[PDB]
C-alpha cells in the first residue's frame, strides 16, 4: 500500500511540471502572435502613406 | 468517440448552422472566443462529438460551410461567434447559381466538389470512430439543393457504412419564394430518395404558425426561426453527449423509424415552446409536454397527421423524470387515438431519456414522426411540377446547361412512384 | 471456496450490477473505497488484494462508453479493477446481427479473456450469473455468442439467467420482439436456468405497495438486488437449512427444456405500512401466492404449479413454515401437477434482509423469495408471437437484420424453435393418463 | 453518506527504492539451506565466495568463522 | 521574433537601391575589396 | 568528421545560397561577425560539419560562390550575413553567359574551371573524413546550368566514392523566365543523370502556391521563397550535427531511397509551415505533423504524386516525440493508400528522428519522396525540345559555339529513355 | 569468479547498454562515478559485472562497439561519462547506412582490431569467463553485418565459451528501414553457426505491452529497453544473487537447447504491471506463472498456440515457495491449450532466487514482491521467419537494392545461399515438430 501510493504520487508530481511547462509555451506563443499582428497592421499603414505620398 | 461531421449548404443552410453553432456553443460553454468557461467537470464528458481540440484549451467546429455567393461567408465571418470556425473551412466559388440547379449540379457546381470532398476527407479521417455525416440545406435555391445533392452522392458512395442526416428546408405552400422551386425540389427529392439515410423536412409556414400563435411574438425574424430549428437539431443529438438511463444514438433512431429504405422522411416538433404571458401560468409536467408534442398545431412542417397515419413515432426527453409516467403517458396517447396509427406494428412509439435539460429550463421533449401524412407535399410538388411541364416553362435554362429531357420524366415517374408506395403502405391491413 | 461470478450484459446489466453490487457492499460491511473497517461470507464475491482490498467477481461488458464511463466516475471507482469494465466504440442499436455478427466479435476476445482469469483464480467455482435485457441489442445480440462460448470452453458449470423481458403493454422500442424472438434458442439450448421479469409488472408492485408515486430504474433494481440478494444468501451464510446453487436446480427442473421460473418477492411493504402490520411466516408466505404481488403480467390460475422453492431469511421457524405449507396445500385456488405430489423445497437463512440508505424497503426481521416454476409462460410466449408474426408478415425492419451478416431463414427456424417451446408446455402440464 | 475511515496508518517508515520486502527467507535468513555467509547490512542475500576461492588468487578476505 | 519562413519583413521606406562595386579588375588581377558602403549608399 | 562542402553556381545559387548560411548561422547562434552567441554548450559539438574554425573564435563556412559576373555577388555582400564569407572563396569572370549553355559549358565557362578547382581542391582537402559535396543552381541559365554541370563532371572524375547532392531548379509549365529555357533544361538533364547520386527538384511555380494558399501572404518575395528552399536543405543534414533516437546522415537515405541508379530525382516538403491568422486554430501533434508532409499542396515540385507511384519515401523529424507515434502514422498511411505505392517493395517510408527542433517551434519534418510521377517533368520538357528542334530555332547560338548537333539528339535519347524506365513501375 | 562480458553493437546496442548498466549500477549500490558508499570485503556480487579498482572505482565489463559518434558522445558526456573505461567505447568515423556489405566488407575490418584487442583485454581479466552477451539488432547496418564478422572472429578465437544473443528482428508491420529484408537474411547464417542462444525480440510486440499493461499511451525506447534489461538482470541474478536452487548459464542451456541447430528459445517476463494496478492485483506464484505463458505477453508477434513447446526454463525471484511453484505447475501442466511435444515429457526447468527485483526512480514497473522470467523453446518461430521471407523473395523477384550490396563487395551469391539456409532452417522445424 504505502509503496504504490508513494509510486503514484511521484507520477502526478511529474505531470503537474509538464502541465506547467506546457503552459509557459503556449504564453510564449500568444505573446509572438501578437507582436506579428501589430507588426502586420503598421507595414499596411505605412505602405498606404506612401502611395498617398506618391498621389 | 462518436464524431459527427457538420455540413452547410447555400445561404439557408449558413444562416441556420451559424444559428445552431451558437446554440450549442452555449450549451457546452464556449465564449465567442473559443475558449472553454463553464461551471461543470460534465460539459466536457463528451465534447469531441462536435469540437476538435486545438492549443491552449480551444476548441474548433467539425463543420464545413459550402457556398457559391460568398456575401453569406462574410456575414456569417462577421457575425458575434464568426471567430470560431477555422478559417479553412469556408469554401466560396466565385461565381454564382442563381437559383438554377442545372447550374448547381453540373456547370458550376461540378468544379467545387474537389476542393469540398478534399475538406470534408481531412476532417473525416480525423475522428477515431466517426459516426456519421449531417446536412443542412433547403431545397429551393440553388447551392443547396443543386450542389448539396452533388456532396451527398459523392459522399456516401466513398463512406457507404455510415449514417448521412439531412435538414432540408423543402418549399412552402403558399409562399413560393422562387418561381422554379418545384423543379429544384423535384430534382433534389429524386436524388435524396436514394442517396439520404434520414431526411428532416422543416417547413417555414409551420415556424411562422409557430412562432405567432404559441410564442406570441409580434416580429418573427428569421433568427427565431433559425433558433426554433437549432432546438431540434441539438435535441435530436443529446444522447451522444449528455449521459442517461436510457440512451438512443441516429443509428438506434434510423432503426427504429426506418422499416424500408425509401420510407426516410420525418417531420419534427419541439415541446416545451410557451409564451413570456403563458411562462407562469403552467405547470412543468409529463403530460404537459406529450400534449404539446403531439399536438398536430406544433408540427415543423406544413403536413396534418390527421390526413395519415403514423408509420412510426420516436420521443426523445430530457431531464430528471419518471419511466413510469412516460411509459404510462405514451401507451396512454397510443391507446386514445387510435385511428392515427398504422395496424401492422405493435408499439410504434420508441422513447429515450437523456438526464441534462436545456440552460433554464427543468423538462423538455423532442417528436420525430414518420407517417402518411408526407405524401401530401410530395403530391403537391409533383403536380406543380407537372403544370410546369407540359407547357415547358423555363426549361432552356435547364436543357442549355447539359440536361437531357428525360431527367425530369424520371424525377416524375420516381416521385409518383414514392407517393404510390406511400399510399400503399397506408392502405395495407393485417389480413394477408 | 464457494464463490459466484456475475457477468452483467447492456445497459440494463450495468445499472442492476451497480445496484447488486451497492447491496452487496453494504451487506458485507464494505467501503466503497474497498477496505473492510475492521469471517470469510466476502469470499464468495470479493477477492483478497496485496494491498488488503476487496476486489468483486464480476465482469461489466458494454457495446458503448456512456453508462460505464458513469461507474468509472461515481462513487464505486475506487473498488472496481480498471479492467473488469469491457467497452466497445459503437453499440448494436436494437439490432440482433450487429450485436452477434459485425461488432461482438471484437470484444469476445476480451470478455472471455478476463472470463479465464476469474476462473483461473476461482478455487471452486458455483456458477456465472447471468443479468441481460432481451429488447436491448447488446443484451440481445452480445449475450448469445457468450453463452455460446461458454459452453464451448465450460462443460457443466451452472449459468444462471437473469434476463429482462418485454412488458405486453408498453416499451422502449419497436424491434423489440424481432430482439426477443431470436435469444430463445441462446436461452433454450445455452442456459441452466432462466429467472425472467418485466418492468410493468415491477411498476405494478412499486405504486401499489411501496407507495412510491414516481419509481424510477433505481427503485426497480433495488429490488432485483434484493432478490439476488435472497438467493445467494444461503451459499453466502450459515443458517438451519442450507440451499445450493445445484440443489434448487435439482429440486425445480424436472425436464431439460423446462427452465423458467417466477421470482417473487416478500413482504414488499413501506416503512409507514410495516409499522402497524404484524408480520408473521404465513403473513409473509401468503404474499408471494397472491396474483398481484407476482413479477410477470401473467396468472397462474391458469397454469400449474409444477414446482416451487421458498427461500426464508431472518427470525423464522421451521414448525410455522410447515404450518403455513399445510395451510397453503388446502386451498383450491391453487393447482398442482397430479404428478408432483411432493412439490416444494424449504430453505432457512438466519441473517435478516439488510436496509439501505435512502432506499425504499422497510427494515424487518423476515423475509421469503419463491422460484415458482408453472404452466401459466406460454400465455407471456404467445402474446408477444402475436407481435412478432404481426409485424413479421409485411417483412418490417427485416432489412436491417439482413444486411448485417445473417440470412433471413433465421427468422422463421427461431420462430418454429419457439414454437415447439410452447407446444412442449401444454403436454407437460397436461393430465397423466 | 456517513463517514469513511482512511488508509491505515502505517506503523514503521516506509520508503521504496530502498527498502527490502518481507520474504520467508528474510525472516529465516540465518536458518536457511542455501544462504552463504551474512556480512552485509543491506540484504544477507549476496554472495560472499571467501572460502570457495583457492588459495593463489585470493584478495585479504575473512573466512567464515574466523 | 523567431526566425521562420512567414517572419520576414523588410523597409518599405527607402529610396535608393545604389549597388556599390566591391569586386573588380586591377591590371590582371581578380581584386575583392571591403565593402565599406551597403546599398543605396548607408 | 564528416563534413560537407557547399558550391553555389549562377545568380541562382547565390541568392538561395546566401540565404541558407543565414539560416544555419541562426541555428548554431552565429552573429553577422562570425564569432559564438549562444546559449546550449550542444550547439557547438558538430560544427566543424559546416564552419571552419579561425583565430579568435570565428568561424567561416565552407562554401565556394561561383559565377561568371559579379553582379550578384556584389548584392550578396553588403547584404546582412555577407561578412562571413572568405573574400578567396569568391571566384568570378568578367563577361556574363547571357542565358546559353554552350558559352557557359564550352566557351566562357572552360577558362573559369581552372581557378574554381584550386579553391575545392583546398576546402575538400582540409577536411578529417569528407562525406560529400552540395550544389545550389538552375536548369534555366547560363551559369548554374552551363558551368554548374561542368564542375560536376571534373569533381565526381576527382572524387569519385562521394555524395554528390543537388538543389536544381528546375523549369516552370506555365512561368518560362527565358526563351532558351528548355535547350538549357534538357542539355542539363542529360548531364545529372550519369553523375549525380541525389537530385531534388524545385519548382518556383510550386514555391508561389505555398505562400499563397499554405502560408497567405500579400507581397511573397524572393527573400521568402530562398527561406523555404533553405528550410528543407538543412532538414535534411540535421542527423549529422544533432543527436537523436533514430539518426540518418546522407548516405543513409540515398542508400534506402534509389533502387536503381537511373532513379534519383525527388520532391522535397516542409511541415509546420502555417499562416498568421490560423495559427491558434492548430493543434501541434505529430498527425498534424503527417498530415501535412504528404499533402499535394505542400511538395516544392509541380508534380502531383497523385498521378503516380510512390517508390520510395522518407521523413526527417525534429524534435522531441515517441517512437510509437511516429512509427504509427506511416504505417497508417500505407494501408488505406494501396495504389499510391509500388507493391513489390514493401514498407516504403523511411523514419529518421533528431532531438533539436528550430529555434522557437516545437516539432518539424522535412519529406523526401522519389515518385513515378517526376515523369511529368520530363515529359512536358521534352515535347518543348523537340518542338523548337525540328524547326530548329535558336540553333546558331549553341552550333556557332563549337557544339555538335548530334549532342542535342543524344540528349534526347537519353532523357526519352529516362521517362521509359519511370513507366515501366508504375 | 563467475564472469559475463558485455558486446553491445550498434545504436540499439549502445541505448540497450545504457538502460542495462543504469539498472545494474542502481542494483549493486554504484553511484554514477563508480564507488560504493556503502564500505562500512565480504561482499562479492558485483563480481559479474564490476571490475574492481585498489583506489576504490568499480568499471564494467562492457564494450560499446559502434561505427558513428552521435551516440558514443552521448555516453562520454552524459551522466556515466566518469563510470565507463576511455577505451571501451569503441567509434568509427563513417556508419555503414543499412549495408551488410559496408558493415562487413569494408567499414568493418578498419576496427576489427580494436575490439578484438578490448576484448582479448577483458577476457584476459577474467579469471573464469561463463560467456559473452552480444546486443545487437538485425535491421541495421551495423548491427547486421559488423556483428557477423565479430562473431566470426569470436568462435576462432574462443571455442567452448557461451555467446548469448540478445537481438531485435525486424517487426512484422511496422519497420524503420527498407533494406531491412536484405539485412535480415544475410545474419541468418551467424546467427545459425555461431551463437549459442539466440534471444529474438522485436519492437512491436513490446510496444504492445506498454501500452496494454503499463497504460503508457506514448512508449519511447527508454521504456522498451529497461524492459529488456529486466529479463537481462532476471536471467543474470541466479549467478548474482543467493537461491534456494541456482541456475547456471550452461545449465539452462543443457536444459534448453536439444539439437545444436535449434537454439532459438522466446523470452517472457511477469508482471509487467503498473502502480496504478498493483493497488487492485495480488501477484501470487500461480497467477505469474500464466502471464508467461498467454500469446499476448509474448514478446516476439508470434502465436504459440499454433506451434509445440519444446522445452521451458523458468525463473522465479522473490517472496516464491517451492509448493507454490510445483501447484502452479501441475495446473499449467493440465489445460490442453498448452501443447508439449511427445518426446519431452518433463518438460520443465526451475529457478528460485531470493532477492526481489530492484526498481528504478522515474521508472515505469512497480515495485513487487515477486517476478519470473520463462525462456521457452517452441516450434512457432517459423511463422515469424516466414513472415520475412516472404518480404524478402518480393524484393528479389525483380533485383531491387542489389547494386548497392554488389559495389561494395560481396557477390550477389549470398542472397541466394542465405535465402536457401533459411529455407533449410524452416524444413528442420516442421520435421522436429512431427511427432511419432
Ligand atoms: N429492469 C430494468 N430494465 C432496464 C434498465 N435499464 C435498461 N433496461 C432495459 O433495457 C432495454 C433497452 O436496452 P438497453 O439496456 O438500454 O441497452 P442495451 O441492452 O445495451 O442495447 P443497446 O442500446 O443496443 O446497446 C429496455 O427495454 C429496458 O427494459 C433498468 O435499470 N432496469
Ligand atoms: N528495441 C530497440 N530497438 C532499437 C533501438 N534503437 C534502434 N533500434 C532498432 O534499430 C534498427 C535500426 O538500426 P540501428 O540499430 O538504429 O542502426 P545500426 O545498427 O547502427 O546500423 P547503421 O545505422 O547502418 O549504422 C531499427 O529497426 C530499430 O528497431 C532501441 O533503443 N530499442
Ligand atoms: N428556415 C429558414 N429558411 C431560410 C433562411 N434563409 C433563407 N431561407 C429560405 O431559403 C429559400 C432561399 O434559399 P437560397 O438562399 O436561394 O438557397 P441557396 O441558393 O442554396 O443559397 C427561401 O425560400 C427562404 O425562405 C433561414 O434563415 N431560415
Ligand atoms: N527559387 C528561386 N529561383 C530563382 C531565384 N532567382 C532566380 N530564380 C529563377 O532562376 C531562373 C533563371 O535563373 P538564371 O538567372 O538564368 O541563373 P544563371 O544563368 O545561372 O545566373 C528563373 O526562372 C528564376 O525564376 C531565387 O532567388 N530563388
Ligand atoms: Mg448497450
Ligand atoms: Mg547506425
Amino acid at each position: 500500500r504505502e509503496w504504490s501510493l508513494q509510486q503514484q504520487r511521484e507520477w502526478k508530481n511529474a505531470r503537474a511540471e509538464q502541465k506547467c511547462a506546457e503552459a509557459l509555451y503556449t504564453e510564449t506563443r500568444l505573446q509572438f502572435d501578437e507582436t506579428a499582428k501589430h507588426l502586420q497592421k503598421l507595414e499596411s499603414t505605412t505602405r498606404k502613406a506612401v502611395c498617398a505620398s506618391v498621389k | 468517440m462518436r464524431e459527427i461531421v457538420h455540413l452547410q449548404a447555400g445561404q439557408c443552410g449558413n444562416q441556420i448552422g451559424a444559428k445552431f453553432w451558437e446554440v450549442i456553443s452555449d450549451e457546452h460553454g464556449i465564449d465567442p472566443t473559443g475558449t472553454y468557461h463553464g461551471d461543470s467537470d460534465l460539459q466536457l464528458e463528451r465534447i469531441n462529438v462536435y469540437y476538435n481540440e486545438a492549443t491552449g484549451g480551444k476548441y474548433v467546429p467539425r463543420a464545413v460551410l459550402v457556398d457559391l455567393e460568398p456575401g453569406t461567408m462574410d456575414s456569417v465571418r462577421s457575425g458575434p461567434f464568426g471567430q470560431i470556425f477555422r478559417p479553412d473551412n469556408f469554401v466560396f466559388g466565385q461565381s454564382g447559381a442563381g437559383n438554377n440547379w442545372a447550374k448547381g449540379h453540373y456547370t458550376e457546381g461540378a468544379e467545387l466538389v474537389d476542393s469540398v470532398l478534399d475538406v470534408v476527407r481531412k476532417e473525416a479521417e480525423s475522428c477515431d470512430c466517426l459516426q456519421g455525416f449531417q446536412l443542412t440545406h433547403s431545397l429551393g435555391g440553388g447551392t443547396g439543393s443543386g450542389m448539396g445533392t452533388l456532396l451527398i452522392s459523392k459522399i456516401r458512395e466513398e463512406y457507404p457504412d455510415r449514417i448521412m442526416n439531412t435538414f432540408s428546408v423543402v418549399p412552402s405552400p403558399k409562399v413560393s419564394d422562387t418561381v422554379v422551386e418545384p423543379y429544384n425540389a423535384t430534382l433534389s427529392v429524386h436524388q435524396l430518395v436514394e442517396n439520404t439515410d434520414e431526411t428532416y423536412c422543416i417547413d417555414n409556414e409551420a415556424l411562422y404558425d409557430i412562432c405567432f400563435r404559441t410564442l406570441k411574438l409580434t416580429t418573427p425574424t428569421y433568427g427565431d426561426l433559425n433558433h426554433l430549428v437549432s432546438a431540434t437539431m441539438s435535441g435530436v443529438t443529446t444522447c451522444l453527449r449528455f449521459p442517461g438511463q436510457l440512451n438512443a444514438d441516429l443509428r438506434k433512431l434510423a432503426v427504429n423509424m426506418v422499416p424500408f429504405p425509401r420510407l426516410h422522411f420525418f417531420m419534427p416538433g419541439f415541446a416545451p415552446l410557451t409564451s413570456r404571458g403563458s411562462q407562469q401560468y403552467r405547470a412543468l409536467t409529463v403530460p404537459e409536454l406529450t400534449q404539446q408534442m403531439f399536438d398536430a398545431k406544433n408540427m415543423m412542417a406544413a403536413c396534418d397527421p390527421r390526413h395519415g397515419r403514423y408509420l412510426t413515432v420516436a420521443a426523445v426527453f430530457r431531464g430528471r423524470m419518471s419511466m413510469k409516467e412516460v411509459d404510462e403517458q405514451m401507451l396512454n396517447v397510443q391507446n386514445k387515438n387510435s385511428s392515427y396509427f398504422v395496424e401492422w406494428i405493435p408499439n410504434n412509439v420508441k422513447t429515450a431519456v437523456c438526464d441534462i435539460p436545456p440552460r433554464g429550463l427543468k423538462m423538455s421533449a423532442t417528436f420525430i414522426g414518420n407517417s402518411t401524412a408526407i405524401q401530401e407535399l410530395f403530391k403537391r410538388i409533383s403536380e406543380q411540377f407537372t403544370a410546369m411541364f407540359r407547357r415547358k416553362a423555363f426549361l432552356h435554362w435547364y436543357t442549355g446547361e447539359g440536361m437531357d429531357e428525360m431527367e425530369f420524366t424520371e424525377a416524375e415517374s420516381n416521385m409518383n412512384d414514392l407517393v404510390s408506395e406511400y399510399q400503399q403502405y397506408q392502405d395495407a391491413t393485417a389480413e394477408e | 471456496m464457494r464463490e459466484c461470478i456475475s457477468i452483467h450484459v447492456g445497459q440494463a446489466g450495468v445499472q442492476i450490477g451497480n445496484a447488486c453490487w451497492e447491496l452487496y457492499c453494504l451487506e458485507h460491511g464494505i467501503q466503497p473505497d474497498g477496505q473492510m473497517p475492521s469471517d470469510d461470507s466476502f469470499n464468495t464475491f470479493f477477492s483478497e488484494t496485496g494491498a488488503g482490498k476487496h476486489v468483486p467477481r464480476a465482469v461489466f461488458v458494454d457495446l458503448e462508453p456512456t453508462v460505464i464511463d458513469e461507474v468509472r466516475t461515481g462513487t464505486y471507482r475506487q473498488l472496481f479493477h480498471p479492467e473488469q469494465l469491457i467497452t466497445g466504440k459503437e453499440d448494436a442499436a436494437n439490432n440482433y446481427a450487429r450485436g452477434h455478427y459485425t461488432i461482438g466479435k471484437e470484444i469476445i476476445d476480451l470478455v472471455l479473456d478476463r472470463i479465464r482469469k476469474l476462473a483461473d483464480q476461482c478455487t471452486g467455482l458455483q456458477g456465472f450469473l447471468v443479468f441481460h435485457s432481451f429488447g436491448g441489442g447488446t443484451g440481445s445480440g452480445f449475450t448469445s455468442l457468450l453463452m455460446e462460448r461458454l459452453s464451448v470452453d465450460y462443460g457443466k458449470k451452472s449459468k444462471l439467467e437473469f434476463s429482462i423481458y418485454p412488458a405486453p403493454q408498453v416499451s422502449t422500442a419497436v424491434v423489440e420482439p424481432y430482439n426477443s424472438i431470436l435469444t430463445t434458442h441462446t436461452t433454450l439450448e445455452h442456459s441452466d436456468c432462466a429467472f425472467m421479469v418485466d418492468n410493468e409488472a415491477i411498476y405494478d408492485i412499486c405504486r401499489r405497495n411501496l407507495d412510491i408515486e414516481r419509481p424510477t430504474y433505481t427503485n426497480l433494481n433495488r429490488l432485483i438486488g434484493q432478490i439476488v440478494s435472497s438467493i445467494t444468501a444461503s451459499l453466502r451464510f450459515d443458517g438451519a437449512l442450507n440451499v445450493d446453487l445445484t440443489e434448487f436446480q435439482t429440486n425445480l427442473v424436472p425436464y431439460p427444456r423446462i427452465h423458467f421460473p417466477l421470482a417473487t418477492y416478500a413482504p414488499v411493504i413501506s416503512a409507514e405500512k410495516a409499522y402497524h402490520e404484524q408480520l408473521s411466516v404465513a403473513e409473509i408466505t401468503n404474499a408471494c401466492f397472491e396474483p398481484a404481488n407476482q413479477m410477470v403480467k401473467c396468472d397462474p390460475r391458469h397454469g400449474k404449479y409444477m414446482a416451487c422453492c421458498l427461500l426464508y431469511r431472518g427470525d423464522v421457524v421451521p414448525k410455522d413454515v410447515n404450518a403455513a405449507i399445510a395451510t397453503i396445500k388446502t386451498k383450491r385456488t391453487i393447482q398442482f401437477v397430479d404428478w408432483c405430489p411432493t412439490g416444494f423445497k424449504v430453505g432457512i437463512n438466519y441473517q435478516p434482509p439488510t436496509v439501505v440508505p435512502g432506499g425504499d424497503l422497510a427494515k424487518v426481521q423476515r423475509a421469503v423469495c419463491m422460484l415458482s416454476n408453472t404452466t401459466a409462460i406460454a400465455e407471456a410466449w404467445a402474446r408477444l408471437d402475436h407481435k412478432f408474426d404481426l409485424m413479421y408478415a409485411k417483412r418490417a425492419f427485416v432489412h436491417w437484420y439482413v444486411g448485417e451478416g445473417m440470412e433471413e431463414g433465421e427468422f422463421s427456424e427461431a420462430r418454429e424453435d419457439m414454437a415447439a417451446l410452447e407446444k412442449d408446455y401444454e403436454e407437460v402440464g397436461v393430465d397423466s393418463v | 453518506e456517513l463517514a469513511q475511515a482512511g488508509t491505515p496508518a502505517p506503523t514503521k517508515p516506509h520508503d521504496y527504492r530502498q527498502e527490502q520486502p518481507e520474504t520467508f527467507w528474510i525472516q529465516r535468513a540465518p536458518q536457511l539451506p542455501g544462504v552463504s555467509n551474512i556480512r552485509t547490512l543491506d540484504t544477507p542475500f549476496r554472495k560472499n565466495c571467501s572460502f570457495s576461492t583457492p588459495v593463489p588468487l585470493s584478495l585479504g578476505k575473512l573466512l567464515p568463522y574466523e | 521574433l523567431p526566425f521562420l519562413p512567414g517572419t520576414s519583413f523588410k523597409d518599405s521606406t527607402k529610396t535608393a537601391f545604389h549597388r556599390s562595386q566591391t569586386l573588380s579588375y586591377r591590371n590582371g588581377y581578380a581584386i575583392v575589396r571591403r565593402p565599406t558602403v551597403g546599398i543605396g549608399g548607408d
